């Protein structure tokens, strides 16, 4: 840097580095979330309650002076195993299921199983949303059964730790336990599942806040060998 | 679905009729190029630390 | 891109005058700024310099404790603060942009200037061979410049600039770093040199090429401007 | 439909028999005599720092000094590889960017990703700022690659199984390249800018003609996806890298597969490939934190370029002076 | 490239055997699956492990269909049995990359799928 | 004599390895690791400087140098011990901010906060040590007694008020900040493990708290006790207390850096 122009170039580089520092400080204090779902699930209305062939959407909301960024995938193809590698660093994944159809439920189960066991998606905890509970409640008392689709429903009874008609609760906890059975089969204690019973609400943001809080706390505890 | 199969068979017919050469001649040509251009490769033959700008 | 200077007038000796350069039409806070002086019948002269981040400031050896420069990026304005005005600072002042990175072109834009009438060593010296040469509209022209120190640097650059102001307008930029041609100038100018002796050639010639051609050196921070070579 | 299928099968058969007849001797038998390169030692000479998140792409300049890099935090940075200085810092509209390109004249850069739009940035403006000049929209899937032909023509690859040729002045497609089954992952232009190759997730590579816009040849032999494709300096060969931890070398005139570069200690797939100036060395980046350098004629491991995370991009200078690599730990290293 | 071949009307109550012939790829390094499509969207039916350790089925066919493959001949087949009134074309499939539990195998020409066959279990 | 000697070598090597490792590797430049780097630096300084002089004094049971020399060695010793303890307290506060309240951990522990902590921990003990020793603050009213005890070495001699104030500050603010934090973290870790099951945390917390406690507590007790009792303890007893304090600095880098898998992997 023996010339005047070289010194001016170095000064310009230093100014660029200062701006980059400011951007880094803004970046480190934010949490990113990935939202997944299907066409039947109300993931398009959950966003609006929280609130040109674009390929991705974005939504920003704040709770207790903490900023969250939630990204919804827009116009893409049906193949997912290629652009799913760009989200291996998010805080959590929000998964929405429509458990009021009795037919595409196995699909949702397969989708969840494929997401859970992904090589690049390890260490990412998934927050499970079971949506459209009013439809299920209306569709269970009228009596379309669950025995034909799932043969093991005949030998299932509500667990004692359930916190609630009783048939509604038995069906809900059967679905919930199917998902949990899928989730707990592996993972060797690096990421967890937080199921929920969501309706068509003013508290989903608080639930996401609490679940993210617990996920980060568990990660920090594991980092220091305090757990 | 006849359109997709028709396009595929026409493309295969197009690809079928192409002039082709012997593989040994191609291997000889690649070796000839590699041997001819071997002295302008700083990565192959290292350059002394006078004519490279990434020194130190 | 346009720059406007305001102030000037007639100032009694020993007084103070505050000049302001107002810029609008470009990203002001990314360019360094200079002040360049031109005596009524003499050549150009460099005065001061403030950088983009305001982290570095230089002054001419002639005026170091008398003048003061300052900038305000919110409003895009450049200031010159003069105190205890002598009888020598009676020239016209120009406002000049400059930006420095790999491949840039400094001194590319100049202001219009304002007049200021006052009532009554180890630096590189740059010299030009002649003062006036007559030619014909269509013949070839060559102008020579000479330097007391090697302008070639260790990295490989040769810092030399040609300006060639028009008779009535502010100076413009022809060549930067001895070889590279400016953006909007016609591609009939060329430059060459060896490190100590430098030449500029003009193949064809039209009615717009008349004026005074200058020589500038950016090797050191102190700036010395070429005397001049008028073309008739 | 059955008759059509039968016709397709016979046509396919009429191609494998011809290529097997023309197959003759392999590259190994003829290249055995030549003395090997030996061993290659390469040392890090620079380390460019300043990216927040991980890096997906980089591209050298024609002047052999500048380069551009893209990162997931939504930033493009143009470096000065000699003095390690920073020339420009560009903020993006979207943070999920997958590729970048740098114009052969040095006037423009491009980038795109999970937004189905390719943006063009003008570096040489009257004002001292970099501003976007044109947004190219019309694709359906994510952009995976883009390359300049000149200041006005750009070739893009998308996840909707199609390539396209654009006109930056008007912003409308002038040609579309259809025929792939899976999403296209990479492309490589030719030195004369008349042809280009392509790789997709259907485990096949195709050669296209830019002028008339139709496929000319199809290459197979891989078992899984194609992640990276490079093109021989001569112009009559190219190499690919897949998810089955293997690299091939395909001819154009012979229309077959030459020597294969693989080893039993690699299980992870290849992300990038590139050649040297003379084509003697083929070096590829892997997922096991490393980068390997192969002998392009004998398939022998000669040298290892040992980053703290996955290696995502490579690059070799136009005059062959240096090699640059990127990675998911947000560091750029220059080797020599 | 990679080619998969599957070989397979029956009065109700019957059983059947349907295979897959494949070459080109290394069979012993990949997870496999059978997907069928009703005259409806395609549905997953019965994946198997590389060495066969893990076998899974859907509820609609659990206990009635069993799938197993032999590495020696690079062939995999499911022994259909006790059929019921199952009119669909049964395809074959392979996971995209070797050595991984995860897999994502859509109606957009998943390349690693066979042309498929049709089975009628009606009179 | 050798047993004291090995100790110095272990201190020096253990601190040098940590300093070089944190300084070189580029993936270890997070804000929290600079505290470890600074603590290793101060322990290295302590091991290089104070170990040989105290070694010579202890074995010969008699000062061999200038009378304007002791006033420097004691000041440096107090400085470095105080600095190490402050560094431990700040690390505990860092861990508390990490675990208990997470959503805002990255914002709180930016590089500026770590820089301020390092600056305070290096600055305060130095001015405290020195202004205490070079001026005569500890010697106020015990001068005759001091002379009687003195015309026979050097020792952290303390009056009735200065000694109790030094004890209060150095061994009661950092210790009170450390113990409360680790108690509150132990409860949270136990509850989380119980919920997950529906303990290594106790083991590691006990190990490091116990090491600190057994290393530092007896020496400060005896010091605060001495003026009130009447200097009845033997002079030769305090050598063991000083060497316990120096064993703490010997073991500190190992506990705070080699117990953790990430540092081992980065090496
Ligand atoms: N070995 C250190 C001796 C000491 C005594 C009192 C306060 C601080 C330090």
């Amino acid at each position: 840097t023996l010339s005047a122009e070289d010194k001016a170039a170095v000064e310009r580089s230093k100014m660029i580095e200062k701006q980059l520092q400011k951007d880094k400080q803004v970046y480190r204090a934010t949490h990113r979330l990935l939202l997944l779902g299907a066409d039947n699930s109300g993931k398009s209305t959950i966003v609006k309650q929280m609130r040109k062939t674009s390929g991705i959407f974005e939504t920003k909301f704040q709770v207790d002076k903490v900023n969250f960024h939630m990204f919804d995938v827009g116009a893409q193809r049906d193949e997912r195993r290629k652009w799913i590698q760009c989200f291996n660093d998010v805080t959590a994944i929000i998964f929405v299921v429509d458990s009021s159809d009795y037919n595409r439920l196995q699909e949702a189960l397969n989708d969840f199983k494929s997401i859970w066991n992904n090589r690049w998606l390890r260490t990412i905890s998934v927050i499970l949303f079971l949506n459209k509970q009013d439809l299920l409640a209306e569709k269970v008392l009228a009596g379309s059964k669950i025995e034909d689709y799932f043969p093991e429903f005949a030998r299932y009874t509500t667990p004692e730790d359930a916190t609630p008609d009783p048939r509604v609760t038995r069906a809900k906890y059967f679905i919930r336990d199917e998902f949990l059975r899928i989730s707990t089969a592996s993972g060797d204690g690096r990421h967890y599942c937080y199921p929920h019973f969501t309706c068509s609400d003013t508290e989903n943001a608080r639930r996401i806040f609490n679940d993210c809080r617990d996920i980060i706390q568990r990660m920090h505890l594991r980092q220091y060998e305090l757990l | 679905s006849i359109a997709q199969a028709r396009k595929l068979v026409e493309q295969l017919k197009m690809e079928a009729n192409i002039d082709r050469i012997k593989v040994s001649k191609a291997a000889a040509d690649l070796m000839a190029y590699c041997e001819a251009h071997a002295k302008e490769d700083p990565l192959l033959t290292p350059v002394p630390a006078s004519e490279n700008p990434f020194r130190e | 891109v346009q720059l406007v200077e305001s102030g000037g007038g007639l100032v009694q000796p020993g007084g103070s005058r505050k000049l302001s350069c107002s810029a609008s039409g470009f990203a002001f806070s990314s360019f360094g700024m200079h002040w360049v002086r031109q005596a009524p019948e003499k050549g150009l002269e460099w005065v001061a310099y403030i950088s983009s981040g305001s982290g570095t400031i230089y002054y001419a050896d002639t005026v170091k404790g008398r003048f003061t420069i300052s900038r305000d990026d919110p409003k895009n304005t450049l200031f010159l603060q003069m105190t205890s005005l002598r009888s020598e600072d009676t020239a016209m002042y120009y406002c000049v942009r400059s930006i420095y990175y790999y491949g840039s072109s400094p001194f590319d834009f100049w202001g219009q200037g304002t007049t200021l009438t006052v009532s009554a060593s180890a630096d590189i010296v740059m010299t030009q061979a002649t003062s006036s040469v007559p030619v014909t509209p269509g013949e070839s022209v060559s102008i020579s410049c000479r330097s007391s120190k090697s302008l070639l640097h260790s990295n490989g650059n040769t810092y030399l600039y040609w300006f060639l102001q028009r008779p009535g307008q502010s100076p413009q930029l022809l060549i930067y770093r001895m070889s590279n041609l400016a953006s909007g100038v016609p591609d009939r100018f060329s430059g060459s040199g060896s490190g100590t002796a430098f030449t500029l050639t003009i193949s064809r010639l039209e009615a717009e090429d008349v004026g005074v051609y200058y020589c500038m050196q950016h090797l050191e921070y102190p700036l010395t401007f070429g005397a001049g070579t008028k073309l008739e | 439909l059955d008759q059509l299928r039968q016709e397709a099968e016979q046509l396919k058969n009429q191609i494998r028999d011809a290529r097997k007849a023309c197959a003759d001797a392999t590259l190994s038998q003829i290249t055995n005599n030549i003395d090997p390169v030996g061993r290659i030692q390469m040392r890090t000479r620079r380390t460019l720092r300043g990216h927040l998140a991980k890096i997906y792409a980089m591209h050298w300049g024609t002047d052999s000094r500048l380069l551009v890099s893209a990162s997931q935090d939504g930033k493009l940075i143009i470096w000065d590889s000699y003095t390690t200085n920073k020339v420009h810092a560009i903020p993006l509209r979207s943070s999920w960017v997958m590729t970048c390109a740098y114009a052969p004249s040095g006037n423009y850069v491009a980038c795109g990703g999970l937004d189905n739009i390719c943006s063009i940035y003008n570096l040489k403006t009257r004002e001292g700022n970099v501003r976007v000049s044109r947004e190219l929209a019309g694709h359906t899937g994510y952009l995976s690659c883009c390359r300049f032909l000149d200041d006005n023509q750009i070739v893009t690859s998308s996840g909707d199984t199609t390539c396209a040729l654009w006109d930056i002045e008007t912003g409308q497609q002038t040609t579309t390249f259809t025929g792939h089954t899976g999403d296209v992952m990479s492309l490589s232009l030719a030195p004369d800018t008349r042809l280009f190759v392509s790789g997709a997730c259907d485990a096949s590579a195709k050669l296209w003609d830019v002028r008339e816009g139709m496929c000319r040849q199809t290459f197979t032999g891989h078992e899984s996806d194609i992640n990276a494709i490079c093109f021989f300096p001569n112009g009559n060969a190219f190499a690919t890298g897949s998810d089955d931890a293997t690299c091939r070398l395909f001819d154009l005139r012979a229309d077959q597969e030459l020597m294969t570069y693989s080893h039993d200690n690699i299980i992870c797939g290849i992300t990038s490939v590139s050649f040297s100036k003379s084509g003697r060395l083929l070096l590829a980046g892997y997922d096991d934190f490393n980068c390997n350098v192969w002998d392009a004629l004998k398939a022998d491991r000669a040298g290892v370029l040992a980053h703290d995370n996955r290696v995502s991009c490579l690059g070799v200078t136009d005059d062959g002076m240096a090699v640059a690599t990127g990675s998911w730990d947000s560091f750029l290293k220059i080797w020599n | 490239q990679v080619q998969l071949q599957e070989s397979g009307l029956v009065q109700p109550g019957g059983s059947l055997r349907l295979s897959c012939a494949a070459s080109g790829f290394t069979f012993s390094n990949y997870k496999m699956n059978w997907v069928r499509q009703a005259p409806k969207g395609l549905e997953w039916v019965s994946d198997i492990s590389q060495s066969g350790a893990s076998i899974s089925y859907t509820g609609s066919v659990k206990g009635r269909f069993t799938i197993s493959r032999d590495n020696a001949k690079n062939t995999l087949y499911l022994q259909m049995n006790s059929l019921k009134p199952d009119t669909a074309v049964y395809y074959c499939a392979r996971c995209p990359a070797p050595f991984t539990r995860d897999c994502f195998d859509t109606s957009t020409t998943y390349a690693y799928r066979g042309q498929g066959t049709q089975v009628t279990v009606s009179s | 004599y050798s047993l004291m000697s090995l100790i110095i070598l272990a201190t020096l090597v253990g601190n040098l390895i940590v300093i070089i490792s944190i300084s070189h590797f580029k993936q270890l430049h997070t804000p929290t690791n600079w505290l470890l780097h600074s603590m290793a630096i101060v322990d290295f300084l302590l091991g290089c400087l104070i170990m040989p002089c105290s070694m010579v004094r202890t074995v010969e049971r008699c000062w061999y140098f200038g009378e304007i020399l002791c006033k420097v060695h004691t000041s440096t010793d107090i400085m470095l011990s105080s600095a190490s303890i402050f560094h431990l307290a700040f690390i505990s506060i860092d861990r508390y901010c990490a675990v208990c309240d997470p959503l805002r951990y990255k914002a709180k522990i930016n590089i500026s906060t770590i820089l301020v902590m390092i600056l305070v921990s290096w600055s305060l003990p130095a001015v405290y040590a020195f202004g205490m020793i070079f001026l005569e603050l500890n010697l106020k009213g015990v001068e005759e007694l001091y002379r009687s005890q003195v015309s026979d070495g050097c020792s952290p001699f303390f009056s009735k008020v200065s000694g109790v104030l030094a004890f209060m500050t150095s061994f009661y603010i950092p210790g009170s900040v450390m113990l409360f934090v680790y108690y509150r973290i132990y409860f949270i870790a136990k509850g989380q493990a119980r919920s997950i099951n529906r303990t290594k945390a106790a083991k590691t917390l006990g190990i490091m708290v116990g090491v600190f406690l057994v290393c530092w507590c007896p020496f400060f007790l005896c010091t605060v006790l001495d003026p009130f009792l009447g200097y009845v303890i033997p002079p030769s007893l305090n050598d063991a207390l000083y060497w316990f304090g120096y064993l703490n600095s010997a073991l500190n880098p190992m506990v705070y850096a080699f117990f953790y898998p990430w540092f081992r992997r980065a090496l």
